[PDB]
């Protein structure tokens, strides 16, 4: 039960815009991504006071995550084997590159779910992911096996 | 003042096509933060590496 | 219980600033690595009496270390896995470089305990470490991969 | 019981001029009724943000109503029965044209309340509405028979 | 300029004298949003009625 | 009647970006301040209130509204030598002063007015360095004749 109960207890952050989440704030690793083209304030001062430019290149902003919400901001390994990753829409695992999950997960409104092992550790963050026939892809923004931060991304990709 | 223009278009041009690839070639590589490649000798304006 | 109980046997020594526990002088690896920044007087006379110079770029004290106390000085290895190194305050672990405990460890009277396995290996001294999030960092002074005495210090660290 | 069962799941808004509720933005059929005399801020991003010019001659803001209160909000009849339409401070019953409540339903604080049937169809609004002899009446806007929305005065009415 | 002040004067006045009226007459209409009414034919600087 | 009374009363917490740093105080028509105490309050009549400075005791004042007016921390100028009671403990001293336990908090308590256990403001925390064992109290209250003044020792705290 992994799946919920861990990722409850992760300080994600959801950007309400104008009230409505349109996608997560997840603080990892040190610095915070929050998906760029998701726009609204967040639930914690500490983070809606926080001024961001763009990575507009992969489309994600950055951190400045002040010194009272580091230090267990989903550590993690960069890299990725073919693991059963969870999060609140369900679990994904696949073998060669990139992520897919059973169809119907949610690409809108859900984009920020940090990609978390049942251990815990975040491999990647959604960015979206169209319907490959039976399965629903999922783009994300990872790291590589050098820990290069690269971004997966299928064709006809989803919004957030 | 042409050649003074064309410095200034080859300052402002060199800011973005430096400054753009300062801030990309970190972004790859500080935001993984371990990220232990020693060729951080190619931008040498940002900066620090994590001692690997 | 091997965060206090292998740890009390060891021969630390705190630095009294006229009474004022500041740090602790402890013998590592042949040599003593007193806490610059750290003052005040020591309880060893084979310590008291014995004059430092400073490695300033560090902000240590060094050894000299009298023959007495020799043959036995907190022995380790100069790298580190993902340990779980205990001491007094608790015990820290993270997976490449950094060091970060539970928070409320104290890092004021503190710097200087030795970073101890539970086997009782130095893998690190303490600098101090900011206050992160949740839980707090450390900065302290380590070796490399190599054996290379470094320090690692994360941004605005602290006093000892 | 339905006075406040089905009124407390409704969907109105206070106003808090700095904290202090003077009036009630309602949320009704499609478009939303600030009584525009009362002023402050509102409890609802989707409300609160909005800018909104003047119904002068009725005193009212107006429309602002984002798509996702759409398809559930207040839908109504124009007209009105001599019926029991009731909320916080009572019901309400009048035979030919207007509205009037046992006395003590309180003017100040109050303008804002939508008139709702046990059904649950808002027929009106409070503007106000002087004490008469026994009973309170109530200033309000309203909908004519034919649907016009008018507002229905007696003298001297009240504040909001 | 006098000329080209009065109808400027008229023209102003004439905005407000409309589109205040044309606020108008749509308010009480455009506020019962079904508002059986196909007198829209007076303004229609304000439009768009329900199909009734 | 150390938290008790207290509770009931209608202090409120001055958040600096959700940080308290102390507690705005509606004492006897007049609000005060702590000024050097920043960020907005919670309380909406308190907050929209714009409020020049007291600075040489370093307060605000009030301009507090007439709905909270019949109904705020009535009070005496003058103080014996009792057992003045709020949230981190209560307070006792003889002649002219005001010294607590150790551990009552400087930082985010000075605001705190200072109740009787019948519950009459005689002072306002400003701070007052650790006193040995106790700790002291700088402090604003009144003076017997009802001067509103200011009490200080040497190296008082923040807030």
């Amino acid at each position: 039960q992994r799946m919920c109960m861990k990722l409850e207890s992760d300080k994600t952050f959801p950007i309400m815009l104008n009230g409505q989440v349109n996608g997560y704030a997840c603080v990892v690793g040190g610095r915070v991504f929050k998906p760029l083209h998701v726009e609204g304030r967040i639930d914690n001062e500490q983070l809606a006071a926080i001024k961001l430019k763009k990575a507009s290149i992969y489309d994600l902003e950055y951190g400045d995550v002040p010194q009272c919400m580091k230090s267990d901001t989903l550590q993690y390994t960069s890299d990725k084997p073919p693991g059963f990753y969870n999060w609140h829409h369900g679990a994904v695992q696949y073998e060669n590159n990139r992520f897919t999950v059973p169809r119907g997960v949610g690409g809108k409104g859900d984009s920020g779910r940090p990609i978390l092992d049942n251990k815990g550790r975040v491999v990647a963050i959604v960015l979206g992911g169209v319907n490959e026939g039976s399965r629903t892809a999922l783009s994300v923004v990872t790291w590589n096996q050098k820990g290069v931060t690269v971004k997966d991304t299928p064709e006809g990709s989803e919004p957030w | 003042c042409t050649c003074v223009a064309i410095i200034m278009v080859s300052c402002v041009t060199s800011v973005w096509l430096l400054c753009r690839t300062r801030n990309l070639c970190i972004t790859p590589y500080k935001l993984a933060p371990n990220a232990q490649v020693p060729i951080l000798l190619a931008l040498l304006c940002c900066i620090k590496p994590t001692r690997a």
